[PDB]
């Protein structure tokens, strides 16, 4: 801290860019939300997701039901042409607008010095961390605008956050349901029920 | 549980990380205010950081198993992004203190 | 005092149709307020509207409607209230036109089906209503709600073999919830039939584990086991079990009636020794 | 809501200590000694700020909850389930009225 | 003897032929 800096520099180039990053991190949110668009794309397609999720959960949480019926419905889906599954037929955005503004930065406010990281750096990163200067001397803590900038950058990631084919699938889902048991796994409830006691006590 | 609702899931995450996100960034402002260089301030993280943790279970009464299935999250929780703000806070301070 | 606000928005959130506190917080809130509230209110207006509906009055139906409609002009939804104030006064082919109109121009909006099927409903008819809320079905699964409503058509017509189905498709999906397995247990019990019987008593009882306070999967369970101890067609160890869980469960009526008491207890001490 | 006064006084409290801490830092490199540490208030001080402060944080930071569904159905029934807001019809005793 | 004793008497994925 061996420096005497002038306090110009501070109000002037320090807190505009501890805000600019801020604002600009917000505002390619709203942006972002403004841009997305959404398809109607078509009945079918949804029709056919919709039956493939009752698949899905047929094969993970058909085993509350009776033996039966979980076995009609995976005939339904898996008996021989009548099987659903065997009639139907068929970064930069990120990046750029954040290395586009460092140039900006280090083009506007280049010959003279910004602040001091109080952890030693390596030497050979000295040249691109200060970028106007002509000494060649100081240790490499001392440093320009352009790495306040991104450091704010890094480091403000985590603080918005605390302020706001189609026959082959089918094919698929098949060939995963073939192979499925039942297990009906409800075959001991009665007495693991009627084993301690019951229990409410909030009445 | 058998039975998840996996919605109170998410919210006990973020109730986690809006105490660590900030905390994280207060640690590194309180070691700019009382200027410390190098190695000790990155103790200082991990010191915090224990503390925090310690808070959390005593907020968690009893270890309470309904709430979680595992203490990891309170001691790992998410640490590296807690670091760069730590960082920054620290940078801030020393830079608005010291050296002005 | 926001509480009215938290209190509309609860009832909007869990289902409450009562249409008589209702519509009165809704005009106690419909005023100035509104400005205060903040981008908030209209829900509150499509929400008042129905109630309102419900209790007869239909003069702040269109005061509702026409705010609905200066705000959002080129909307769906508020079409749909409007079919919703024709066919409460039984204009029934204008909202037919209407809802297939709002389909014509979007055919992959659920609503309009859906009220043509009360409409369908409210002449009467069911036996149409029944096969059209197939037909769609037939491409729009994963609709919860139409499951349910078919399940109570089917039981309403006596026929409990397919509701059971429908109530199969419910429960295996959102499996924490007991009303469904309690609710798929009466529909077997109803259905008569030994090996629905013993179907009855284990869904009464997984409905029971999970909830461990509901009343009625208790009396379901004993009276699916006091009956099974009378049906002379199954081994004595079915008997000798049943006997067991349906003392068992009567213990447990006993504790219930016990922590109520603080008369009932006579009559429930009559129905558990009578057989 | 006194928690949210505590966190603000935690975060008064640490910005009197900053402060007091840079005039000091002025102090020094005036006189040119540049050899001592910080007194102990200072420190102490702001230690205490950023305990109460996360103490404070902690519990303001809002409330945990179950991860177990059935927790909150204990308290419903059928006529919630029952209503299937989709589906409603009017021509009943109400009109009446 | 229970005097109360009342007897009352296409959907996609539903057929009746005891599948194996
Ligand atoms: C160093 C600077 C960085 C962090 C310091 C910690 C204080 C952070 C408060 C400012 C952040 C903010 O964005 O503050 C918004 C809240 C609005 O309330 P909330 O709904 O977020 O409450 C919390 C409940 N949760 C989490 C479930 C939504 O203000 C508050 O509570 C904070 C009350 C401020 C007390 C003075
Ligand atoms: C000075 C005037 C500041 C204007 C900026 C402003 O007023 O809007 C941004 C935030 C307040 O917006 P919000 O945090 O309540 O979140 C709003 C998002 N929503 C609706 C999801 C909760 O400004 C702030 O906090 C100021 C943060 C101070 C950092 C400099
Ligand atoms: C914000 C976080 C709290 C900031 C801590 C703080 O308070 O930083 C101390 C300075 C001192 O303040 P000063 O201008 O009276 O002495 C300096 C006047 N000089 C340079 C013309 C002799 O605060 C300031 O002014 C800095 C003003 C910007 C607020 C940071």
């Amino acid at each position: 801290p061996e420096l005497l800096l002038d306090s110009n520099i501070r109000l002037w180039v320090v807190l505009p860019i501890v805000i600019i990053t801020f604002f600009v991190g917000m505002i390619r949110h709203y942006v972002s939300i403004l841009l997305q668009s959404d398809k109607k794309l078509t009945q079918e397609q949804v029709s056919d997701s919709q039956v493939l999720i009752r698949s899905r959960v047929l094969r993970e949480n058909g085993k509350y039901i009776p033996k039966q019926s979980f076995l009609t419905r995976k005939y339904y889906f898996n008996n021989p042409e009548d099987g659903f599954f065997k009639k139907t037929k068929r970064n930069v955005t990120n990046v750029l607008p954040m290395i586009l503004i460092g140039g900006w930065i280090n083009m506007t406010f280049s010959g003279f010095v910004t602040t001091k990281v109080p952890f030693p750096l390596t030497l050979r990163f000295k040249p691109m961390l200060q970028q106007g200067i002509e000494l060649l001397t100081l240790d490499a803590s001392w440093v320009s605008s352009a790495s306040w900038y991104f450091l704010n950058v890094f480091g403000l990631r985590s603080i918005y956050s605390l302020i706001l084919d189609t026959n082959k699938a089918f094919k698929t889902e098949w060939e995963a349901l073939e192979l499925t048991d039942h297990q009906w796994a409800l075959d001991d409830v009665e007495e693991e029920l009627m084993a301690k006691d019951l229990h409410f006590e909030g009445m | 549980p058998p039975f998840i609702s996996e919605a109170a899931v998410r919210g006990n995450a973020a109730v986690l990380d809006y105490c660590r996100t900030s905390v994280s960034a207060l640690s590194g402002a309180t070691a700019g205010i009382l200027g410390l260089t190098g190695l000790y301030g990155f103790i200082f993280y991990l010191l915090a950081s224990v503390l925090l943790s310690l808070l959390l279970i005593l907020k968690a009464g009893r270890r309470w198993n309904k709430y979680f299935k595992s203490r990891r999250p309170l001691f790992t929780g998410g640490l590296i992004g807690g670091l760069f703000t730590y960082v920054l806070f620290w940078t801030f301070l020393y830079g608005m203190v010291h050296v002005y | 005092w926001e509480e009215m606000r938290d209190k509309m928005r609860k009832w909007r959130e869990e289902n409450s149709r009562n249409s008589e506190q209702i519509v009165e917080v809704g005009e106690e809130l419909i005023n100035e307020y509104a400005s205060k509230l903040g981008d908030d209110i209209w829900i509150i207006y499509e929400q008042v509207m129905i109630a309102a509906l419900d209790y007869g009055r239909d003069d702040l139906a269109l005061f509702c409607l026409q705010e609905l409609r200066r705000q959002f002009p080129g909307s769906h939804r508020v079409k749909r209230l409007t079919g919703m104030r024709f066919e409460a006064m039984e204009r029934y082919d204008d909202a037919i036109q209407l809802y297939d109109r709002i389909l014509q121009e979007d055919p992959t909006n659920t609503a309009a089906r859906k009220r043509k099927i009360a409409i369908r409903k409210a002449q009467g008819k069911n036996v149409e209503a029944i096969r059209e809320l197939n037909e769609y079905l037939e491409q729009f699964v994963g609709d919860q709600e139409a499951w349910h409503e078919l399940a109570e058509l089917y039981i309403n017509e006596h026929d409990y073999a397919k509701a059971a189905f429908c109530l199969e498709e419910l429960m295996m999906t959102n499996p924490h919830n007991h009303l469904y397995c309690q609710q798929y247990a009466e529909v077997k019990y109803t259905q008569g039939g030994l090996e629905n019987l013993e179907l009855s008593r284990k869904y009464f009882a997984q409905a029971l584990k999970l909830n461990n306070r509901n009343m009625r999967a208790l009396f379901g369970l004993y009276m699916s086991a006091s009956h099974i101890a009378s049906n002379p067609k199954a081994s004595a160890k079915t008997k000798k079990d049943n006997m067991k869980y349906a003392s068992w469960a009567a213990s447990q009526i006993n504790r219930a009636y016990q922590f109520a008491g603080r008369y009932s207890l006579k009559a429930v001490e009559d129905m558990l020794e009578t057989l | 809501s006194l928690w949210k006064g505590l966190v603000g006084i935690g975060l008064f409290a640490l910005a009197h200590a900053a402060f007091s801490a840079a005039q000091h830092r002025s102090y020094m490199r005036l006189t040119e000694k540049e050899d001592e540490s910080l007194p102990i208030d200072i420190v102490l001080q702001t230690l205490l700020a950023f305990a109460v402060t996360c103490y404070g944080i902690v519990h303001i930071a809002g409330e945990f909850k179950d991860m177990d569904a059935t927790s909150e159905l204990k308290n419903k029934t059928f006529d919630t389930l029952r209503n299937h807001p989709s589906f409603y019809v009017f021509n009943h005793r109400g009109r009446v009225l | 003897r229970f005097k109360w004793a009342i007897e009352l008497s296409y959907p996609v994925g539903y057929l009746d032929k005891q599948v194996p």
